[PDB]
């Protein structure tokens, strides 16, 4: 339960409006 | 006599932003090299935000001051491929600086509380004029504002006060997970961000609580695990510049309906940092180090970072 709401909570950051290498 | 430092917090908190920062001070900081790399990576950030902005004016129903500018932003679109190799055209230099400019298109920004804008836009939209040159190199600040997309696991590591600091981003990286877990192991010092200037978003479709609220919960999740009762947890309250302006114009009540204080920065963050160490459960057996940044001024993160370090020492003194 802890280590699932960290991933989800901590991808939300906006993919759109970021790029990769 | 090694040091684990872990990074958590929801997304866009500055986690990134601070390994950066940590590579600016304690690595060499960044070659003219990588900056050049990362030219491509700014043009880019900058298109998609002036996009997005747009997008949200679609949304939200704005209309431009001059009906006329409307065309670029057809053209924008079109224009938007035109990075990838190198060079942005003189041609959609002058697109982006006539949209930006446009008092219908601010008064989108300035509501940016209503929808999903990047935090490194205004940084962009208004540096415009130096890095439109076709002789642009990029100043290591540009490059702290650069977003990019995470693979999986970011790490950085360093010497600094006779220590060896190993920093790590655990963030989002759904695979590999014995590489991921071991980011949890061992952990000397957590370090928690979070984005104050979160706390005037309005409620979006796709959540169940505030945004604070949510990250309120995942601090309340990390802070009380019984796998880091031996380890320092430390809380950077991060955006404090955007915070101070926000909170001139949009009131607390806002995401604490029930605060009853005033709207001064110093009287607020005072009751956000209060709201978050009070989900400390064990508040005897453990302490929490708080610390109020603005991941984006090097020099205020140099300063945070060496006091954090300072506690980490006089805690090995301890021993
Ligand atoms: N103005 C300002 N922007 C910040 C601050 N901290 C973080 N940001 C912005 O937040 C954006 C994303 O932060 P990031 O490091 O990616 O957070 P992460 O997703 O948790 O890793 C960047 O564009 C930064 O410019 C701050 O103190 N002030």
């Amino acid at each position: 339960d802890f280590f699932s709401l960290i991933l989800r909570s901590q991808a939300k950051r906006m993919d759109e409006q970021r790029v990769l290498l | 006599k090694e040091v684990k430092l872990l990074l958590l917090g929801a997304g866009e908190s500055g986690k990134s932003t601070i390994v950066k920062q940590m590579k600016i001070i304690h690595e060499d900081g960044y070659s003219e090299d990588e900056c050049k790399q990362y030219k491509v990576v700014v043009y880019s950030n900058t298109i998609q935000s002036i996009i997005a902005i747009i997008r949200a004016m679609g949304r939200l129903k704005i209309d431009f001051g001059e009906a006329a500018r409307a065309d670029d932003a057809r053209q924008l679109f079109v224009l938007a491929g035109s990075a990838e190799e190198g060079v942005m055209t003189p041609e959609l230099a002058g697109v982006i600086k006539r949209l930006w400019r446009d008092g219908g298109v601010q008064a989108c920004f300035s509501r940016s509380r209503e929808y999903q804008l990047n935090d490194s836009a205004s940084y962009y939209l208004n540096d415009l004029d130096r890095i439109s040159q076709s002789n642009y190199i990029p100043t290591q600040q540009d490059v702290l504002r650069t977003r990019v997309k995470t693979t999986g696991i970011v790490e950085t590591h360093f010497t600094f006060k006779d220590l060896y600091f190993k920093m790590f981003d655990v963030g989002g990286q759904r695979s590999e997970r014995k590489k991921w877990i071991h980011c949890f192991e061992g952990v000397t010092a957590i370090i928690f961000c979070v984005a104050l200037s979160d706390y005037d978003l309005v409620l979006a479709e796709d959540e169940e609580m505030n945004r604070m609220h949510e990250s309120m919960k995942l601090f309340d999740s990390i802070c009380n695990n019984k796998w880091f009762t031996e380890t320092s947890i430390i809380l950077f309250l991060n955006k404090k510049d955007l915070f101070e302006e926000k909170i001139k114009r949009s009131p607390l009540t806002i995401c604490y309906p029930e605060y009853t204080g005033s709207n001064t920065y110093e009287e607020a963050a005072a009751y956000i940092q209060c709201q978050f160490e009070d989900l400390n459960r064990r508040k005897d057996t453990k302490e929490i180090y708080t610390h109020f940044t603005c991941a984006t001024d090097t020099k205020n993160v140099q300063f945070v970072f060496d006091a954090v370090t300072d506690v980490i020492i006089k805690n090995n003194l301890k021993e």
